[PDB]
């Protein structure tokens, strides 16, 4: 990425936050610069153009700034909704195209420590008979929403087939995963003991199911 | 005011090509110009290139030169984005957007709903589902396993859509095998499960799949 | 080297109407936003207006077949036309700017009697050229 | 210290009549015969002459 963004932020409600973008003299130093603002799964929004210019619509808490080959965005007075991933944009004159940051992601913290609550499923009698076995872990009701999955056969970690989705936010705003262990029948009937690890901010939390 | 209205979601095999079209609905946007943005899943903003009808201009990205083709029609305020041999690494979501001005360097203010486009040399496949038991949790744990069905995307409701609070349906796994999966659960008081039945409306359009499964302790 | 006089400029593609400029810091092609948005925004307008007239028979058919080519016609030659003046607007509207702080070489190009860095360049470019600033400089070098 | 006022070029062969000039070479032109007279070529872009 011709742009260097980084990957995460963090804020509590009520802070100033900056992001800032890296570039060299081909594109920022000789370029304008957009910002962007874009919520999961919908298109981007246009957040500062020109460096320092803001849409009419955006609140007054949004401002931009470009010094050298760096750019910075910042954001006073954070806001829970703000939660969004951020893109820096430039023309780039050795290219001759527009260039984007890797994107940053803005996390507004404004809720207290919650561990998930973690329930495992051992595989339904109809998949086995499908000669197939998948094990689900469902964890829920954890704030942030940031967590590690491992899983294990008998007492022993394993790797193989273990696919994983990201965190998604509840209704009550706790954001919840699900992970997936992908198994041959025999391979479940045979190690006496599965476990599945979740880790969230430092602690593991575990459930397990035997045949 | 102005609408950028973008075609709907496309499936292809690798090799194949696509096209994908923007219309300027509410307006013209003859005046202005247009780029095409990618957004792999979960991936940065890409520059594919861009198009200005009036002014004259075609534009690409260098990386994506030669293999794209970006053209225009004024009378129709529609522009197209034409992606060629393509491969699994061109799945993504594909934007269309409205810069300032007629020239690239204005920021672009309005846009597509975006069009996204998944290469998997894999074919239509209907899912398999297998009940979830609650046998952990005074709230009790229930759900379903969406499993092996391409492509995206399927719905699922529980009891007809009459059951809604407390519904978390997990966003979708793609199987090493290429294959998507995907989990339905609901937490409900423990009281009411031997009283109360479940039931869930899982629809699989591109398949033309609709199954009801009932979740028994 | 010149300026619209002579011809074309093959090296800005990043507009219809532009300035070119040298210095110590260097030279090059830029484009003028404002204008050529004003121009595109004009062009567009009356395609879509000469679109919109648009809708014994092979007879009639062939009179409105000539409605059409005289309307071409009369369009071409009002658009070409609004570029040339519109070219003109711009080296005056730079010309109004410098006064006696530059020479007008003729044939569309200016050449400064005080040192002018790509700041100044940009002054010139949107209009907010300070004749004062330099202006001091430039009466002295002229003798 | 210079600065030129320009016009853009470019090496469109697109050629249009006008009233009292035919085959005027320019930048960019738009065909009408999308909705007969052959040749139904509208100017957008400037007059084309190269340095
Ligand atoms: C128009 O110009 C072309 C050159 O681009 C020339 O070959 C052609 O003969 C001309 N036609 C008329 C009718 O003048």
């Amino acid at each position: 990425s011709a742009l260097t963004q980084p990957p995460a932020v963090s804020g509590t409600p009520g802070q100033r936050v900056t992001i800032s973008c890296s570039g060299s003299d081909s594109n920022i130093g000789r370029r304008s610069v957009n910002w962007y603002q874009q919520f999961p799964g919908t298109a981007p929004k246009l957040l500062i153009y020109s460096n320092d210019q803001r849409p009419s619509v955006v609140p007054d808490r949004f401002s931009g700034s470009k010094s050298g080959t760096s750019a910075s965005l910042a954001i006073s007075g954070l806001q829970s909704e703000d939660e969004a991933e951020y893109y820096c944009a430039a023309w780039d004159d050795s290219l001759k195209g527009a260039v984007f940051g890797g994107g940053t992601q803005l996390t507004v913290l404004g809720q207290p420590k919650a561990a998930p609550s973690v329930t495992l499923f051992p595989p339904s009698s109809e998949e086995l008979q499908a000669n197939k076995a998948t094990l689900v872990c469902l964890i829920s009701d954890f704030y942030p929403g940031a967590v590690t999955v491992a899983w294990k056969a008998d007492s022993s970690p394993v790797k193989a087939g273990v696919e994983t989705t990201t965190p998604s936010k509840q209704s009550n705003n706790k954001y919840a995963a699900s992970s997936y262990l992908s198994l041959t029948p025999e391979q479940w009937k045979s190690h006496r003991s599965y476990s599945c690890q979740v880790t969230h901010e430092g602690s593991t939390v575990e459930k397990t199911v035997a045949p | 005011q102005v609408q950028l209205v973008q075609s709907g979601a496309e499936v292809k095999k690798p090799g194949s090509s696509v096209k994908v079209s923007c219309k300027s609905s509410g307006g013209t946007s003859n005046n202005y110009a247009i780029s095409w943005v990618r957004q792999a899943p979960g991936q940065g903003l890409d520059w594919m290139g861009g198009i200005s009808p009036i002014f004259g201009s075609t534009a690409y990205a260098q990386k994506f030169q030669g293999r794209v083709t970006i053209s225009a029609d004024i009378f129709s305020n529609t522009a197209y984005m034409e992606l060629n041999s393509l491969t699994s690494e061109d799945t993504a979501v594909y934007f269309c957007a409205r810069h300032g001005n007629y020239y690239y360097y204005s920021g672009m203010d309005v846009w597509g709903q975006g069009t996204t486009v998944t290469v998997s040399s894999a074919s239509t496949k209907g899912p398999s589902v297998f009940p979830l038991a609650p046998s952990s949790k005074g709230t009790a744990a229930l759900g379903c396993l969406v499993k092996d069905y391409f492509p995206e995307p399927v719905t699922v409701s529980w009891n007809s859509g009459a059951l809604t609070s407390g519904v978390h349906t997990f966003p979708a796994v793609l199987q090493s095998s290429g294959l998507y999966s995907l989990s339905s659960v609901v937490t409900v008081p423990s009281s009411s499960l031997g009283t109360q039945t479940y039931i869930c409306n899982v629809n699989h359009k591109p398949s033309n799949t609709k199954v009801d499964k009932r979740v028994e302790p | 080297i010149a300026g619209f006089t002579e011809g074309g400029w093959t090296g800005m593609v990043d507009g219809w109407y532009g300035y070119h400029h040298q210095n110590e810091q260097g030279s090059g092609y830029a484009a003028d936003q404002k204008s050529t948005q004003n121009a595109i925004n004009g062009i567009t307008n009356k395609v879509n207006s000469v679109i919109e007239k648009m809708n014994e028979e092979i007879e009639s058919k062939q009179i409105w077949c000539y409605n059409a080519e005289l309307l071409v016609l009369l369009e071409n030659e009002r658009t070409l036309d609004f570029h040339d003046s519109n070219v003109k607007n711009l080296y005056e509207k730079v010309k109004s700017q410098l006064k006696n702080n530059a020479k007008e070489i003729g044939n569309g190009c200016f050449e400064f009697y005080h040192k002018c860095n790509d700041e100044c360049m940009e002054s010139v470019k949107n209009g907010t050229y300070d004749y004062p600033k330099y202006s001091e400089e430039s009466k002295l070098n002229r003798e | 210290d210079t600065i030129c006022i320009g016009y853009h070029a470019n090496n469109s062969t697109d050629t249009v009549d006008t009233v009292l000039e035919k085959n005027v070479t320019v930048t960019h032109s738009v065909n009408l015969l999308e909705n007969c007279s052959a040749k139904l070529r509208m100017v957008t872009g400037l007059r084309n002459k190269p340095s």
